[PDB]
């Protein structure tokens, strides 16, 4: 059950209540099947940005020192 | 050179918020007393961590608090089958050695991780890409052989499988693309021009009435007389719609010695 | 994503790996531990992880977030809700890109074509 | 008297009160959640009787 | 001070413009009916298709192309 | 009679709407609390208003109280305050645990000297 | 379901029956204690102790009843 | 099930009836022990033992009822 | 601190603010001036207690 908040929002559970009968309540679940396939596809069209923006490359030879954390043994 | 304080310290403004989860009178009264003297009380313990001093978690009376583990039906029997149901009790009973063993990770989630390839194998990959964009692919044979030789075989298997996974995910994403970009029969010939100037709020309860009778005051002035008349009109329309009914199909799961189809279950037993 | 209130447990258990977690239905017993009065409709308790969400709201309305929300009945609902959506997000992804891992999938143990049998 | 003098009146009412779902729906209706019912929802009790082994027609 | 310049690349602007188009796009999405059918979001499908058609080419063998710095999850 | 309000339906034609009202009205079951009524129900009286779960004021006020120190600050001040804490690994952080747990031993020193006369009462 | 809850609270009322018989049983116990004391006042202390002791056994049924009541009321 | 369960729990309330009669039988028993003690205190211990002994026969029916109660409550 | 003065308003709508702090139901039955009667009336009650000080010297009680 992925895209929980998206599905709960499409069903209207943030403003109203589902029908108390299983026939219509289940049809409302299958009605968002198209929209989930759409919103998931849109989220996979993001363009790239430099990885070296908020993160130093850990493969850089500068980090081959394998340095330890010096501590105080209180 | 003052010690650093975490964001939580500015919500409470103290390191000694005596938070006890046990909702007994003896406990909450003692906490209020202890919460007031924490500034000059030697028997004071911190619950808000800082750069200079660690802290304790939430207290449960004299012991410590932790939420009930998320229900997990996985268990292991020792003497007899217990039929453990995590939904039959509020708090999970302790595990007795001769009765049951619960699954690992009382407080655990499902994640995906990846091993870090060896450093020398990474340097050979960096040298191949670098020589690729500079000298081209056809002049990177020596850098490719260094990879196949220096990188241990378990790493080459990982590299081999990454390509097959992303190839699988690439198709799974494009199949969703095809289902998503498909034009249904109810949208044939419709474009952005046929779209209405509406937003999300226009489909909410204030603007779009739900499919329930008591969502608003629409049917609050209806009398039994109007109902009997409405029952006659719906029955009138059924004099033309009931003429058709789907035909009964054969039961594909008639044979009990055959793997049944996971067919959609009936709404009611 | 699950497009129903009920799901077969076996469909979310692994076939070629040890099963250490299940995907259980909502714990309706936790709903009776709320001491205060509240209105809950039975049509919303079966859908995955939503019951724990509504309970968290009921508890955050009766109580707040400071010194009164910190009671066992209200924190377990918040922890369940946060944990339910994380597990369901991972299981949903694993079902989308790794359907061969689960029971009931025809790719967990593929049945061969008749051309591969040599008859 | 018509209810007491009947044979199936006790069953149609007992099988309805025993179906936990139909009583869950009624509990929702009492709270203010009600709507229209399809032909398949109207027979929710007939499906319950059939499951028990009763002979009910008109599903 | 050595890598501040990376924030001047136009790809940072391209990333933010894509994020805003998705916000304005999803803000326009709306429920059109309550018949409990897929047609309840009839107009919203066209809106999202325009968004997808705006950053992809549907008339290709693989409209979604793989690149190591792309999206899979 | 049907009443109109801000919440409207989702039908293009008026016949489909009337068909929807006739379908819902045909399913109404009136339950009156007054005797001498054809639709009388002392118990099991259905409510005629639907409940909707919304976040209360106590809900929205406490979530805003959590962000009070962030509204007075700029993004650069927030990072320099709570994120870029100057490294100082000289403190004895585990003193909190030593004091708490070490108090058991110190408490035993004072508790083992209780003037209780009976040996089994100190037991 | 809903009726099961109603009968539970109804049973909880039934617990007031031993509360009634315990009152009558106590009065009878002290009624005999009075006449018993007049017969042999030399052992007033013995009779007195036995009086309260018996009454303690009566309250046992009481706590047992309400205990069962609150249990069935919540279990 | 739920319908029969409602009368099941109701029947469990009936078990509180012996809890009532057991209290009255106790109050009456100790009354006889007191008055009888006054008439012949020479055998106090004898009477005393028989008193509690008789009481044991009262809680007999009590546990029997509660046992039969929870039994039919689930059987 | 200025944003702290508005905390009970961010959680409310305009209609709730009016019904909360503006449209207080009229009730003119309370003894509002009891606040002063208790305070200033304490001087008299305090005098009844203070006039009994066991200080021996008369000029000390002065
Ligand atoms: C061991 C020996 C000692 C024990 C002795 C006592 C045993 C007590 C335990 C009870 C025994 C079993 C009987 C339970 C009956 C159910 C009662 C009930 O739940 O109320 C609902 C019941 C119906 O509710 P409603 O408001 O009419 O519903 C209207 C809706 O529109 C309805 O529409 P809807 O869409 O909302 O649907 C809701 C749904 C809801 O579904 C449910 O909730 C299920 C309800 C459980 C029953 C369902 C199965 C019934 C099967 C039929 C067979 C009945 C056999 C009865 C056998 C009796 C045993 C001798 O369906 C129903 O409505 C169910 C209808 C329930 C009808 C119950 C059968 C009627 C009995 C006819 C005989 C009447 C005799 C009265 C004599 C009174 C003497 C004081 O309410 C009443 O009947 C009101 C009372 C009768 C009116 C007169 C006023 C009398 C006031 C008496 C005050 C004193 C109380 C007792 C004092 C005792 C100490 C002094
Ligand atoms: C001029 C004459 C004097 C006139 C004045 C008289 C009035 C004096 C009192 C006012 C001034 C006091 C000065 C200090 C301020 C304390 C204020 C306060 O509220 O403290 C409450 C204080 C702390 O409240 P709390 O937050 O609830 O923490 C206790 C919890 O148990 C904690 O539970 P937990 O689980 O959260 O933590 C476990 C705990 C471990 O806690 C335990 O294990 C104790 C558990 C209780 C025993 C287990 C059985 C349970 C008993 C329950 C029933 C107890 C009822 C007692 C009711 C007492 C009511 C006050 O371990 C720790 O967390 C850390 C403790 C170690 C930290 C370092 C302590 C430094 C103390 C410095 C001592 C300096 C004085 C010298 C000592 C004597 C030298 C010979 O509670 C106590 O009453 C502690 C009693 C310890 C016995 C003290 C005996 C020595 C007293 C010396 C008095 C002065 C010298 C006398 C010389 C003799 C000639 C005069
Ligand atoms: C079993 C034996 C007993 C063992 C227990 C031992 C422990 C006893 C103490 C604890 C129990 C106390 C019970 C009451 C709870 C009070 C708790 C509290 O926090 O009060 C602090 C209380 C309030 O502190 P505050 O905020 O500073 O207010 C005083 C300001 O002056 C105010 O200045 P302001 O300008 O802000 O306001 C003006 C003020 C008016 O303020 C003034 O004008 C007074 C100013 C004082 C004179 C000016 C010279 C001051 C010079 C400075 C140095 C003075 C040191 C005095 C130290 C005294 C230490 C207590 O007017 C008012 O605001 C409202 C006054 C109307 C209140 C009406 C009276 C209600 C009290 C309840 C009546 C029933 C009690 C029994 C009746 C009395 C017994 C027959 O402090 C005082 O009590 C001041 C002393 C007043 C005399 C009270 C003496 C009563 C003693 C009775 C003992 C028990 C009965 C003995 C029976 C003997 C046989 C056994
Ligand atoms: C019935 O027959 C008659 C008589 O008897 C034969 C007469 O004498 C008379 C003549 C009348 C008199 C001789 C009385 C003369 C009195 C007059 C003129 C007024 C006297 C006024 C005072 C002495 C001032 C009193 C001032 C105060 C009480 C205010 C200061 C005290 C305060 C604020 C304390 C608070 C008091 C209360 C809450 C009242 C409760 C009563 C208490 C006793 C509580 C006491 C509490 C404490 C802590 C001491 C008549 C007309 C008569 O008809
Ligand atoms: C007469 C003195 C006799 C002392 C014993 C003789 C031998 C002395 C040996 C000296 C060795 C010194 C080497 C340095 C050891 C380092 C100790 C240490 O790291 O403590 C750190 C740390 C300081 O905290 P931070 O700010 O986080 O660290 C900053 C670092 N600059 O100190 C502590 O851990 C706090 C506790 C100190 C020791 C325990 C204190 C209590 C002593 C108990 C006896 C006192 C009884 C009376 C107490 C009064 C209570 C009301
Ligand atoms: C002082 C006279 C006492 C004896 C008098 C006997 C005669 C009785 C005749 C009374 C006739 C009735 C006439 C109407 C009386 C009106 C009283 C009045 O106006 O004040 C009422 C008003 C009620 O408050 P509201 O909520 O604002 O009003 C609501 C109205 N429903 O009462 C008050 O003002 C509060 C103060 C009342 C008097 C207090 C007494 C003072 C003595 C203090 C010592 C008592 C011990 C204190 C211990 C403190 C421990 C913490």
């Amino acid at each position: 059950m992925d895209n929980y908040f998206t599905a709960i929002t499409l069903l209207g559970l943030r403003d109203q209540n589902l029908p108390p009968f299983k026939d219509a309540r289940l049809q409302r679940y299958k009605s968002i099947k198209k929209m989930i396939d759409l919103i998931e596809t849109t989220t996979k069209l993001a363009p790239p940005m430099p990885v070296e923006l908020f993160m130093l490359n850990p493969t850089d030879p500068e980090w081959d020192d394998d340095m330890t954390y010096p501590t105080i043994t209180h | 050179k003052a010690p650093g304080q975490i964001y939580a310290y500015d919500i409470h403004n103290t390191h000694y918020p005596y938070v006890n989860i046990k909702q007994d009178s003896q406990t909450q009264l003692l906490a209020s007393f202890r919460r007031s003297i924490a500034s000059i009380n030697p028997f004071s313990y911190r619950q808000v961590p800082s750069q200079d001093r660690a802290a304790f978690g939430l207290r449960w009376g004299n012991a410590w608090y932790a939420p009930n583990p998320y229900p997990n039906g996985i268990h292991f029997d020792r003497v007899f089958p217990t039929h453990y149901d995590p939904l039959a009790e509020t708090n999970r009973t302790k595990a007795n050695l001769q009765l049951i063993k619960y699954a690992p990770g009382n407080y655990s989630t499902l994640v995906v991780t990846s091993e870090k390839l060896p450093r020398p194998c990474i340097r050979t990959i960096q040298n191949y890409r670098r020589c690729q964009m500079v000298n081209g692919t056809e002049k990177c044979n020596s850098e490719a052989q260094d990879i196949l030789a220096i990188c241990p075989n378990w790493a080459l298997d990982h590299m081999k499988e990454k390509v097959r996974f992303y190839t699988k995910a690439l198709a799974i994403n494009n199949q969703t693309y095809i289902r998503a970009m498909q034009v249904e029969e109810y949208n044939q010939g419709r474009t952005v021009a046929d779209v209405a100037p509406k937003t999300w709020i226009h489909g909410t309860r204030q603007h779009l009435r739900p499919d329930t009778m008591w969502a608003d005051d629409r049917y609050t002035n209806i009398t039994q007389t109007e109902i009997n008349e409405a029952i006659k009109r719906v029955e009138a329309r059924k004099a033309r719609e009931h003429e058709k009914k789907p035909v009964e199909q054969a039961n594909v799961n008639a044979n009990t010695g055959e793997q049944p189809v996971r067919v959609e279950k009936s709404l009611y037993p | 994503t699950i497009f129903a209130e009920t799901w077969e447990a076996s469909e979310y258990q692994y076939r070629n790996k040890a099963n250490l977690k299940t995907l259980p239905v909502n714990h309706l017993g936790k709903l009776a531990e709320l001491k205060f009065d509240f209105v809950e409709y039975k049509a919303h308790q079966l859908i995955a992880c939503h019951l724990y969400e509504r309970m968290t709201i009921h508890c955050m309305n009766q109580y707040g977030l400071f010194k009164d929300f910190y009671r066992p009945e209200c924190l377990d609902a918040q922890y369940y809700f946060k944990t339910c959506v994380e597990l369901n997000a991972a299981y949903g992804i694993q079902k989308k890109f790794f359907p061969e891992h689960f029971v009931g999938s025809p790719y967990a143990r593929p049945v061969p074509q008749f051309q591969q049998l040599g008859l | 008297m018509a209810f007491l003098s009947g044979s199936a009146t006790y069953d149609q009412l007992a099988d309805y009160a025993s179906y936990n779902h139909a009583m869950d729906v009624n509990q929702d209706q009492q709270a203010g959640l009600d709507s229209w019912m399809s032909e398949k929802d109207k027979n929710m009790v007939k499906y319950y009787q059939r499951s028990l082994g009763k002979k009910v027609e008109g599903i | 001070k050595q890598n501040e310049y990376l924030l001047e690349h136009e790809d940072v602007k391209r990333y933010v413009w894509w994020y805003e188009d998705l916000k304005e796009t999803l803000a326009r999405v709306h429920r059109q009916a309550n018949n409990h059918k897929a047609c309840d979001f009839k107009d919203s499908e066209i809106i999202l298709q325009d968004f997808i058609r705006r950053y992809t080419n549907p008339k290709d063998n693989l409209p979604i192309k793989f690149h190591p710095q792309g999206q899979t999850f | 009679p049907v009443k109109e309000g801000q919440a409207k339906l989702w039908f293009s034609t008026k016949e489909e709407a009337d068909a929807y009202d006739d379908k819902m009205i045909s399913n109404i079951e009136l339950k009156s609390q007054d005797y001498e009524d054809e639709n009388f129900s002392p118990v099991f009286n259905r409510k005629t208003q639907e409940y909707f779960l919304e976040p209360s004021e106590k809900f929205k006020s406490d979530f805003a109280e959590l962000l009070r120190p962030l509204r007075s600050l700029s993004f650069n001040q927030v990072v320099d305050r709570y994120v870029l804490i100057p490294p100082n690994h000289t403190f004895y952080r585990n003193w909190t645990y030593e004091k708490f747990l070490g108090g058991f031993g110190l408490s035993y020193l004072i508790l083992r000297e209780l003037p209780l006369r009976n040996f089994y009462a100190r037991v | 379901m809903l009726l099961v809850k109603a009968v539970k609270v109804l049973v909880m009322g039934g617990c007031m029956l031993p509360i009634a018989f315990g009152a009558l049983g106590t009065g009878v116990l002290f009624a005999g204690f009075n006449v018993a004391l007049s017969r042999n006042p030399e052992e007033t202390e013995s009779l007195f102790n036995n009086t309260l002791m018996g009454f303690a056994l009566i309250e046992t049924f009481i706590f047992m009843s309400i205990g069962l009541g609150f249990f069935v009321l919540f279990a």
